[PDB]
RNA sequence: GCCCGGAUAGCUCAGGGUAGAGCAGGGGAUUGAAAAUCCCCGUGUCCUUGGUUCGAUUCCGAGUCCGGGCACCA
RNA sequence: GGGCCUGACUGCGAGGCCUGCAAGCCGAGCAGGGGCGAAAGCCGGGCCUAGUGAACCGGUGGUCCCGUGUGGAAGGGCCAU
RNA sequence: UGGUGUUGGCUCUUGGUCGCGCCUGCGUAGGAUAGGUGGGAGCCUGUGAACCCCCGCCUCCGGGUGGGGGGGAGGCGCCGG
RNA sequence: GGGGGGAACCUGGGGAACUGAAACAUCUCAGUACCCAGAGGAGAGGAAAGAGAAAUCGACUCCCUGAGUAGCGGCGAGCGA
């Protein structure tokens, strides 16, 4: 890892979990590449994922977003995780917020009807080259 | 019966309640049973289904 | 296996139950009893061994209450008890209980 | 009743990219014979259907049948 | 032999046959929702008479009747198998 | 005969599994050791690139991979076959 | 101070079988007979970590009732608050 990495490191600590407010504040601290980072939020669908019917898809209508308007489509990889673009790392915090929140509501919302597990196993705000927050989804 | 000559229900198909039990021989007819039949709970004809007893 | 020096417990009777078929909460017909008898069940009688006043002073105790004996020998310590035979000492030490 | 399982060519069999192996059968070499040995060749929705993948005997659902396991029987 | 179909109905059931009991058997008619028929009508399996097994214990599906101070739940009842 | 009590000390070798770190994945066309996908036109370098030396080593034998000595300015992608 | 004895009565520790179930094993007889220890003129029990549905009662013992009820039960024979 490069120097500029190994810092940001130290603006973040594993254990913790973090809210969504709290990891809005980060990524601005942890965008230091030179152009307008995007953000990502990578989940962690606890389904069954060789198979299909429990399949999670769609698309969500961001009120803000991306700025490069919205409706975004996600779709889970052939793992148990789901990825997507939820903006860029200027918008005010106060922004993303809202758009993470707004993402994580579509993926409920396509959950299956037959899925076992607390189905967001897992989540996590990031941005294109910085670390990453666990979040309380 | 026997084991070809079976036992079996027939749920109505609007409400999934059980109302009639007969046989069939299941050499003879694989398909699953379908008859128009009289559900006393939605008190009309229904189509009901074979359904295992 | 006889009694509890400390806590006096000593050998209950209890019936040998032998069931078949299986329970009605697995779906099961229902449980039928093969056989009652009476058996015993004893004490885990066990030997400890102490030193008090320099004899060696042991019990006969249930496993459960092995640390009662321990306890037993903390609270001789206020207590006159050289010149004395390991049986009169016990017969001090058990007078605590 | 539930749980674990095998199905791949005539018989027996091992196996995310594929389709072969033993001897049975046939042709050839050899032999006095029977063999043994040796060289070639076949004999496939990989039980069925439906679904992943760019595609699959391979992953999954569903079926059908034999194999096994445990339990119960008013 | 063919066409249409599922009455191989649901709720009842006058009246009988048979009969020590318990069973067994036949049944017109009325209501519901049907089939076939122009209709009269017929159909509550099968030309008939064997192809069967009381109760107890338990499985499953419904029902939503009981639910041990109360709300629920456990468990049970009732209908069906 | 298994578990457990009465039942303690010291070592050595280990597996199950929770976490984190980090590599391993090679049909065929090809720069060649393609994990699945989503992100991403830039990022690896004075917190020292390019090859050079010991190599923990893994290997489908072409290579992947990791610490440190030499090391003081060029390597790796969108391109696009 | 103990020790031993006392017709029955009492409390504790232990604890059968015939028999009944028109066979028998769970179940019954029955915690009975009996053996043992210990009491006394009685013994046991006794002043709520109770009852159990009344915003209730108020230690224990004994009789009547509740009641052959509630329930328990190879839901059998029977058992029984
Ligand atoms: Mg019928
Ligand atoms: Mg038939
Ligand atoms: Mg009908
Ligand atoms: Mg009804
Ligand atoms: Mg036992
Ligand atoms: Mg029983
Ligand atoms: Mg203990
Ligand atoms: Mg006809
Ligand atoms: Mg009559
Ligand atoms: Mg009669
Ligand atoms: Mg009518
Ligand atoms: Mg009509
Ligand atoms: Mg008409
Ligand atoms: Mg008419
Ligand atoms: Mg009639
Ligand atoms: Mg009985
Ligand atoms: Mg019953
Ligand atoms: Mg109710
Ligand atoms: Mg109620
Ligand atoms: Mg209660
Ligand atoms: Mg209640
Ligand atoms: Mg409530
Ligand atoms: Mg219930
Ligand atoms: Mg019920
Ligand atoms: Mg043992
Ligand atoms: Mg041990
Ligand atoms: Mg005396
Ligand atoms: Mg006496
Ligand atoms: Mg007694
Ligand atoms: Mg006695
Ligand atoms: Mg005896
Ligand atoms: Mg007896
Ligand atoms: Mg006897
Ligand atoms: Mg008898
Ligand atoms: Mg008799
Ligand atoms: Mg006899
Ligand atoms: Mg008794
Ligand atoms: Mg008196
Ligand atoms: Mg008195
Ligand atoms: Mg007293
Ligand atoms: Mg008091
Ligand atoms: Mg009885
Ligand atoms: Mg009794
Ligand atoms: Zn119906």
């Amino acid at each position: 890892h490069g120097k500029r990495y190994r810092a940001l490191l130290e603006k973040v600590d594993p254990n913790k979990v973090y809210t969504i407010d709290e990891a809005a504040r980060l990524v601005k601290e942890l965008a230091t590449a030179k152009f307008d980072e995007t953000v990502e939020v990578h989940a962690k669908l606890g389904i069954d994922p060789r198979r299909s019917d429990q399949n999670v898809r769609g698309t969500v209508s961001l009120p803000h977003g991306l700025g490069k308007a919205g409706r975004i489509e996600f779709r889970n990889d052939k793992t148990g995780a789901i990825h997507a673009p939820v903006g860029k790392a200027s918008f005010p915090p106060e922004k993303l917020a809202d758009n993470i929140r707004a993402f994580i509501r579509a993926l409920e919302a396509h959950k299956p009807e037959g899925a076992k597990g607390t189905f967001l196993r897992s989540v996590y705000v990031t941005t294109t080259m910085g670390p990453s927050v666990r979040i309380n989804p | 019966a026997s084991e070809v000559r079976i036992k079996l229900l027939l749920e109505c198909t609007e409400c999934k309640r059980r109302n009639y039990a007969t046989e069939k021989n299941k050499r003879n007819t694989p398909n699953k049973l379908e008859l128009r039949k009289y559900c006393p709970w939605c008190r009309k004809h229904t189509v009901h289904r074979e359904v295992k007893i | 296996s006889k009694v509890c020096e400390i806590s006096g417990k000593r050998p209950i009777v209890a019936n040998s139950i032998q069931r078949r078929g299986k329970a009605k909460r697995e779906g099961g017909v229902g449980k039928k009893t093969t056989g009652i008898s009476k058996r015993r069940q004893y004490p885990n009688l066990q030997k400890v061994r102490v030193r008090v006043a320099g004899q060696e002073i042991t019990f006969r105790v249930a496993a459960s209450h092995i640390p009662k004996v321990y306890e037993l020998v903390e609270r001789a310590k206020g207590l006159k008890l050289e010149g004395l035979s390991p049986k009169e000492i016990k017969k001090e030490l058990l007078k605590l209980l």
